[PDB]
């Protein structure tokens, strides 16, 4: 069991774009789907969720009317349509099954967000993006002035994993993020599609 | 199996004849007192007539009293009513109620299924009565000394579209088969009954029904349709490992009262992993320390036996049948109580990329201290920074259990020149005297 | 169940009188009953205690001698004669019911003191009634100079109930009681039975 | 089953005879050893005689030998005891033991019930031993070497009024039925049996049995009976809400040891509700969160998930067997702790029926603040009042569990027009700036 | 059970001597034996362990060649021969008994060190013994100038109990030890054999 989520990335304030979801492992025409927000750094805020195109479809009070959720059985994939965008909103994203058929011996998660995708991430801002400048240093590499969040810091592409702590990144006056790696770095920037070796 | 069929009910016209005929089987039917009551469709039951045990005394109600002909044969153990010279005001749904006792402490216990029959109360109850969940509500019965104050008063809750069932028998008392919530009540000539608490169950007609030894008929009540009308959860709880820790968090009725309650456990960095499912149960692949109980709008998460795997927010989530939304806890940060370690304290002075760059970001860290609280304050020679610096810590070590701390003071390319020492001072449990190392430019 | 207590009032010092306590809703002859005091301000002093009045009566050290307890199952009544009443039996008395039978599988308050009714209110003083004194000040009004404790008072016949906050009565050098209730005010005094409404 | 029913005995005189017959069921009858043992109205258990297998090799106690005789029956596998020529010393109860194990090592297992015949020991066990609860207790047999040191050990608990019940077996070994508690022991010629921690159920009396291949008999051991040796509570207790709360309260043995304890809940202005009747169970109508356990002499309340609703008076009564009295709890107050509010302050200058009426009651209020502790001073022009004005404190709000307190200042009517300002200064946690209304005249 | 040990008492270092663990009360031959070295106040220090005469012997690594275990299932003893003895070695040691046979149903200390014997007390010095010294103070009295350590002191022989606290001995310059009992003193010294009833 698998969800797979795509189309997280920059967004214009008032922007619109679309949520997939892919969905393998289970069948999933049998499981009602839902979408929750988590702002970065804070608590899971539930979107909203569905089982049926034409059933009721149930939106949260801050996003009733501005996002539209819909299914699709034939290819395995629940669908999210964010339009109108709101600042708050810049959060991950995250894609859950929500069991709503309870079977007689088989007990399973019946009405709990069983499986969770690994989410992604949504920027509702007007800035552009900016490629991460990477500085080395408990031998450390700071990665700074990177837009948006987030950026894959790691020591020696992987290669060195004990004592590799990495801090969460901060919003800086000039809004542009900043991580360091402590123990070469591989810094990889997916929004700006730089991966840079230090 | 006590059970009561009924038939002979069907469309029939004004002045007419109708043969109805119940059947009891599963107890001796002819020992028991029987009786046919009659329920107008969207109106109060109206007792329409009784047969003793031997199928001697008959007892008819006088809106109906000379037309119809309670009779009773013991040896294909049925009873029938014979409704001659129908009026329009019998239509309506026929039943033949067991009855437990004698007369005049007469029990409808056991109720047919109802037949359809095509074609005032003495007891003064009310016509309705409003509660609220978790209420005490006092729906009281009315009569004469001859109803409620000298025989027995039994209260019916007839739920909508099915036959009545007994609650209250003998003015106090409760079959097997009713919850204590409901208790009788008599004073005088006036009765009631008291419900502690209501649910949604308890949306139903509640009628009284007494006999009365100078009218002679079992008069029933009138209506009295009784209409019921965020998980709060602790910011960080902890605890030492080996403990129990309960995180407790609670709702409303619509968000957990009503509705399963679950528990996410989500580590940092990772998504949230369900640990509770069922207001008790608990998926496989989870272990079973990790208990939930939830009592009324309390829902409890036991962790027994901390560890350093343990840490994490601990949420509660449970649909609103109101909200119509699977409204999350507040989220408990549970850390575990380590033995207080030694900060070990660097510093960095910036490079000459910083240099080239234009900016100066000078870092001070704090490794593998507990707990949470520290501080860090830039003195640069004797100087306080003026609210420049920004720091973040780490969550608890998924396995050393301690804290990492980074303090990053950013300042201008010219203004790392304009100084010479640049020094952080750490203020924490473990290191009473500071530590700091003081690099120069 | 309901036990209602009658015979709550003025009394001078040295003085006799019954309370009357009727008992409806349970078998009476079934369930040992008692009498408790309960000081205004103060814990409950168990007064005393009967089962069957050829039964032995209990009764409170304090009260050895002065106090005579009493049933009547025919009327399902309990009697106190309470005679040369003492100053500090100025007080509220409760009429409670203590089950001294338990059945097998019922299990109910055995040797609890089970239900309580509203209790009367004793005062043994040779001062005299006073009627209440009603002055309209958060609207609030006082009721100064009443005697005795308790008067019921409420803001627009209870219509008006929430946010009505009564604090205790006081003892003045008058001897006198005083409150107020804080937010028309009908202020019902029993022992001098007056009605008035400001 | 291996029971083994037996009778043959009543009333008889002196000099006669008497035949005593114990039938074995549920085992090979004829396969077994048996025996006759006897026990004198309040003495010690005296080995009658006993009979093997085969029934070829007869034993008999010096006390009774040549006047009894052991016979044995395995076609209708009953066993028979023939007494002839009894004495004054023969009125006891009479059992048949089997034999578990071959003779010396004897072992009695299954013993009957007891037939009531009416018409020195060996092994020096001791006469008693007293113990107490949770103790241990060595009950030492002592006998000669041909007693306790070549046969093997065995030790029968025989609680009062009952059949004995095997213990220990083979000086070491328990059956399948006696917690391992009991410990058998055995050297040299003195054995021993030690209970590690005693309950209620170790009152019996504990016989010491061993063959004798000199005797040839099966001296038993000498009884040893082994014996087992207001209500303060806290003034006011606290606790956020969510919290458990734990009231604990303790008499003595007479007050709530040995009595059923209760606790009652008396909300402000209303009457107490009992929450908790027995030592722990709780009445119906009451939420389950309200639990109750007596631990000695100690009662524990413990208030789960506390809310407005919770804070009350909370009563622990117990009956009282010396003072004849339901001693009562000091009453705990119970409050929730609320994050501190802010008090809003209002002053009234007195009203002008104040002067008509000769008196100036000036009230001054403080709404909606935590905690209890608050202090008003009537700066009356920087002035303060000397004992005069009085005030007191509303109980925990029942929804906003909030205080409210009301100062009146009762002065001379005289007094109100010789002075021109009156104000009152309030201390609390929530407003550390003082808040005064100052009114004139 | 019971493990007496025999052998403890005065030796010259490097000397020789021999522990005697006489064990009644079980059998002998089907558990393990062991002895245990325990330091006048400090921790337990493993001597040696033994099953078989012809098995393997196991010794403590600081003990290895000095020390020799040995049984005797005929007289159910165990035996101890301790040779070259060194000073760090000044002890007591404990004949414990190491059951490594379970049975199925019988649950008994498998591989646990069940039963320990009262344990003997070894000193390896060369001083020479000298007869304790009572010297009376709540009443008391001091036992000083005995050698060695132990000496069994008591109030009254042991009739008066309750109270009589003893402290444990200590080291002095002239390596003479010392006890005071606290509530006739009875101090008995066996290594020098003398009672004194003061």
């Amino acid at each position: 069991v698998q969800l797979l989520e795509s189309g997280g990335g920059l967004v214009q304030p008032g922007g619109s774009l679309r949520l997939s979801c892919a969905a393998s492992g289970f069948t999933f025409s049998d499981y009602a789907m839902s979408w929750v927000r988590q702002a970065p750094g804070k608590g899971l805020e539930w979107v909203s969720w569905i089982y049926s195109g034409s059933g009721n479809k149930y939106y949260a009070d801050s996003v009733k009317g501005r996002f539209t959720i819909s299914r699709d059985n034939s290819k395995n994939t629940l669908y999210l349509q964010m339009n109108s965008l709101r600042a708050e909103d810049t959060a991950v994203y995250y894609c859950a099954r929500f069991p709503i058929a309870r079977t007689s011996n088989s007990q399973s998660s019946y009405d709990g967000m069983d499986v969770w995708g690994q989410g992604t991430l949504v920027t509702v801002s007007s800035a552009s993006t900016k490629g991460p400048s990477v500085f080395p240093l408990a031998l450390g590499c700071l990665v700074k002035d990177y837009f948006p969040e987030p950026v894959t810091v790691s020591w020696n592409s992987g290669a060195l994993t004990s004592g590799v702590h990495t801090f969460p990144a901060v919003l800086q006056s000039s809004g542009l993020y900043s991580l360091s790696s402590v123990v070469t770095c591989n810094v990889d920037h997916k929004p700006s599609n730089t991966k840079v070796d230090k | 199996e006590v059970q009561v069929l009924e038939s002979g009910g069907g469309l029939v016209q004004p002045g007419g004849s109708l043969r109805l005929s119940c059947a009891a089987s599963g107890f001796t039917f002819s020992s028991y007192d029987m009786s046919w009551v009659r329920q107008a469709p969207g109106k109060g039951l109206e007792w329409v007539s009784g047969i003793s045990y031997s199928g001697g005394s008959t007892y008819y109600a006088d809106s109906v009293k000379g037309r119809f002909t309670i009779s009773r044969d013991n040896s294909k153990n049925t009873l029938y009513l014979q409704m001659n010279s129908l009026r329009a005001e019998d239509t309506a749904v026929y039943y033949c109620a067991r009855d437990v006792n004698f007369v005049p402490l007469v029990t409808f216990d056991y109720w047919g299924q109802g037949t359809l029959v095509t074609v005032q109360s003495v007891l003064t109850q009310p016509p309705s009565a409003s509660g609220t969940p978790g209420q005490r509500v006092t729906l009281s019965c009315t009569g004469s000394s001859s109803n409620i104050g000298s025989n027995s008063v039994t209260w019916y809750q007839q739920l909508p579209g099915t036959a009545p069932k007994l609650l209250i028998y003998d003015d106090n008392q409760r079959p097997s088969g009713v919850p204590d919530r409901f208790s009788g009540s008599k004073s005088g000539t006036s009765a009631s009954l008291a419900i502690s608490g209501l649910r949604s169950e308890d949306e139903a007609d509640y009628y009284c029904g007494t006999w009365d030894y100078s009218l002679s008929a079992y008069v029933f009540g009138g209506g009295t349709k009784l209409t019921v009308l965020v998980l709060t959860q602790p910011p960080s709880a902890s605890g030492t490992p080996g403990q129990r820790v309960t995180i407790s968090c609670s709702g409303s009725s619509s968000n957990i009262g009503s509705n399963a309650v679950s528990w996410y456990q989500q580590l940092p960095g990772t998504a949230p992993k369900l640990l509770i499912y069922a207001d008790n149960k608990r998926p496989s692949g989870v272990p079973d320390r990790f208990s939930g109980s939830k009592s009324g709008t309390s829902a409890s998460l036991a962790i027994s036996g901390l560890r350093s795997e343990d840490e994490a927010d601990y949420y509660c989530g449970a649909w609103d049948s109101s909200l119509n939304a699977y409204v999350f806890g507040g989220g408990t940060k549970l850390t575990v109580l380590r033995t207080v370690a030694a900060p070990s304290v660097f510093i960095f002075p910036p490079s000459d990329e910083q240099l080239k760059s234009g900016t100066a970001s000078v870092v001070c860290l704090l490794n593998n201290f507990y707990p949470r609280e520290a501080k860090v304050q830039w003195k640069v020679d004797n100087a306080l920074q003026s609210g420049n610096s920004q720091e973040s810590v780490t969550e608890q070590d998924s396995k050393d259990s301690t804290y990492s701390l980074s303090s990053t003071l950013t300042l201008s390319k010219a203004d790392y020149e304009k100084h010479k020492v640049y020094a952080c001072e750490v203020t924490h449990q473990g290191l009473s005297s500071p530590v700091t190392k003081s690099f120069n430019r």
